[PDB]
């Protein structure tokens, strides 16, 4: 393993210093030694990270990662100063490859909670997306730099959320992901809504601890802004599953309002999904709301946990 | 001593920020001073570089050699402005013998095939190439362009041989190696053809650990090629000897055909040692 | 906070692509909203660096230097790119907050002999000057540039002289001293004479065992340069200590002379203390510096021996 990368990574360093080289002179065949290099040492490397998905270690995965990007450096540095455009369509194709490897594992860093392996991951984004922005303006495609730009500006509010969550303020956390989600849907790639979808399951699954159902839903509803473009059912139905977790806590806490707002997003996003194990489920908890609520004698809320019970009803 | 670095380098930083500001201030004393705060650093670091080389701590040694490399680029970025070529050659010959010395433990560690080492010290003779380069820009002279350009092929080559052998294709690695003699015949180094033929050893060495004692007659057929251009009577003994053994190996696979091969070229690497 | 602190760390690296993909667009919206977040990023950034001067550890604090050291470097490029001024006077204090606060770890680590503190805190004041040097670069405000100037040269005798410390050359450690205190009271150091100043004082105890209080003196002559600039109130107690201590050797060693120049020195900073019992002490050892002058005849130095022992006595 430690080998292999640290060959690889020098090996870009040597690609990196001959192209350098080779512009101070104009040596042609340098430059093609060196982007036939980057061209191999890219080719190797997605078999590394596609080996590394397999045996589980993410940290050599991202930084396999870390060393693509850096070759997608040098492989722009040649293809922009050379003139042409089908190298940096190599590039770009590789970089979105690897933006959505990045995207799986960041997933699954932020669904175990490795918040280390999540910050790791979206650095990695950043800077794939850096190498991105630096394609698009010289190719001329402005969409492409939007691309960069929501897939940097998203990963970096990720992060800065993640700041939050370690400071508590989780309503300045979801204040970052609300605009997280704004920037990743300006560009609109679903792969990196699957990871902002995750990531507001990685808040709610952190507001549980803190007994804050109000703000809990807040994140909910940002969950939902970005699963509901993504589609994905299993992302959803871990959304349902947080939302009635949430709901729970609520009738707990005898916040029955917080409640039947909580159970108002649990059936925006199971009614997308369609699940009748889960629409089930959503809708004999929202009885139990709607009981809560009468306990209580809160009659419009009564009447609101109805109304929401019943339209949960009216998707099963 | 693991402060002395940060320390030294930290003095490295400090001659550079000093000569941005005085170039703001066109200051030729600040120059003056700036350079005198690096060359101290440089000649201590030379000495202890010299002196780790007996301490036998490969670690802490190239990672003084980093004091060296980063110290020179300083010197460049005043000396390229200051129009003095007296400190270039000053920094031009210490780097040269840093990249050699640097050889000379990247040599040791391969024969150890200690790879992490070795692939530290390439580091090291991949990066002082990009200062040389650099003085080289401003001092004309493309030989040195070519020079250092060819120093890194070479052991990016000898890099990606490491990862063959670590990934344990030696038929990569044997093809590796032919294209680590190709860019050795484009450098022209007698102690780059050393580490190309101490790690084609190593490789035949893996070659005979897999029972691919074809595979080995190609990796000491490139060794005994690097040690022949280079003129290294010891490595071509050690290649004599190991060709041997290859032989012996294709006895105890029965190829006679493979046996005779590597009685012949251990008879040239014999011939050749003298 | 290492998670939060390695967030902060990452989240500069998007804030300054996202600033050049936003002046590559003319997207001044952007600009803007880079600007606030950069400024916001130094805003979290402070609540660790002001919390840990309780907690204790410099490590998390240099750590927090080094965030908002590396920070700034994003206001200073888009302040610039916009020319506005107001963010660069905004930077530029920041540094200069960071810089008081940058002390604390110097002075601490040199002081405790903690050195793997002062290594990272020195290349902190550097690259703080660097950013300061690229805040003014093209605005070409000298009257800033000084700061850097003068922090700069100043650090190249501190770095010198702690090792120095360590190497036990104590010619090699004045030959820098009488550098590092030029430049200090040529810029008004303010606290960072305190930098300048215990280095003098942790000399002078090896100093001691190396016999050449001579030298040692000589650096006190520095010492009380650098307290009388400074007003470094109870520092002095150490100082007479160590003074009493350096006279007291130098009678074991018959060196009058050093004894009266050490005494001469003790008594010019304890006229600025005004801590009475701290006078009593030295006019009780200034007669008998006076009775080792005698009992060595050489009752010129006796003679100022009891002149230092009257203009002591006379302030109480």
């Amino acid at each position: 393993p430690r080998l292999v990368l640290r060959a690889l990574e020098n090996m870009v360093r040597a690609a990196h210093t001959l192209a350098e080289i080779a512009r101070d002179n104009g040596n042609e065949e340098w430059l093609e030694r060196a982007a036939r290099l980057a061209e191999e040492v890219a080719r190797r490397a997605e078999r590394l990270a596609r080996e590394a998905r397999k045996e589980g270690n993410l940290e050599l995965a991202l930084k396999a990662l870390q060393i693509l990007v850096n070759a997608a450096y040098v492989l722009a540095e040649i293809a922009r100063d050379r003139g042409n455009e089908e190298e940096l369509e190599y590039a770009a194709r590789l970089a979105e490859e690897a933006a959505r490897q990045a995207i799986e594992i960041a997933a699954q860093a932020m669904e175990e909670g490795n918040l280390e392996l999540a910050l790791k991951a979206l650095q990695i984004i950043v800077n794939a997306a850096y190498v991105l922005a630096e394609i698009a303006r010289d190719r001329g495609n402005e969409e492409l730099l939007e691309k960069a730009a929501s897939l940097a500006e998203a990963a970096a509010a990720l992060a800065e959320a993640i700041a939050a969550i370690l400071e508590g303020d989780v309503e300045k956390a979801v204040r970052a992901a609300q605009e997280a989600v704004k920037a990743a849907k300006e560009a609109g790639d679903n792969d990196m809504l699957r990871a902002v979808a995750i990531a507001a399951l990685r808040i709610a699954k952190e507001a549980e601890k803190q007994g804050n159902v109000e703000v809990a839903v807040k994140a909910a509803r940002v969950a939902v802004e970005a699963a509901k473009q993504a589609g994905d059912n299993d992302v959803l139905r871990k959304v349902a599953e947080q939302a009635l977790r949430i709901a729970k806590e609520a009738e707990k806490q005898g916040n029955v309002e917080v409640a039947v707002k909580a159970a108002r997003v649990a059936v925006e996003a199971a009614k997308q999904a369609g699940d009748n194990d889960v629409l089930r489920k959503v809708a004999e908890q929202a009885l139990e709301i709607a009981k809560k609520a009468a306990e209580q004698g809160d009659v419009g809320v009564m009447q609101k946990a109805m109304d929401v019970a019943l339209r949960a009803a009216g998707q099963a | 001593p693991e402060l002395f670095l940060q320390d030294l380098r930290s003095l490295v930083e400090a001659a550079r920020i000093l000569a941005r500001l005085a170039r703001q201030r066109g200051d030729e004393h600040a120059l003056e001073r700036a350079a005198r705060w690096a060359e101290q650093a440089a000649r201590q670091a030379e000495r202890l570089a010299r002196q780790a080389r007996k301490e036998g701590n490969l670690e802490l040694a190239l990672k003084a050699l980093q004091i060296l490399v980063n110290a020179a680029y300083v010197l460049a970025e005043i000396a390229r402005d200051r129009g003095n070529e007296e400190l270039l050659e000053y920094a031009a010959r210490l780097a040269e013998e840093a990249a050699r010395q640097a050889i000379e433990i990247a040599a040791q560690a391969m024969e150890e095939g200690n790879f992490e080492l070795a692939l530290e010290a390439l580091e090291i003779i991949n990066e002082a190439a990009r200062v040389l380069a650099r003085i080289a820009h401003h001092r004309g002279n493309q030989e040195l362009l070519e020079k250092a350009a060819s120093l890194t092929h070479a052991s990016a080559a000898l890099s990606r041989a490491i990862a063959a052998i670590l990934e344990g294709d030696v038929e990569k690695a044997v093809r590796a190696a032919q294209e680590a003699v190709k860019a050795a015949k484009e450098a022209g180094d007698n102690d780059m053809l050393r580490a190309v033929a101490i790690a084609a050893l190593r490789i035949a060495k893996e070659a005979e650990k897999q029972g691919n004692v074809e595979v080995a007659v190609k990796a000491a057929r490139v060794a005994v090629e690097a040690a022949k251009q280079a003129g290294d009577n010891d490595v071509l003994k050690r290649v004599s000897e190991t060709l041997l053994s290859i032989a012996a190996e294709a006895t105890k696979q029965g190829n006679s055909e493979v046996m005779e091969k590597a009685i012949r070229v251990s008879e040239e690497a014999e011939k050749q040692a003298g």
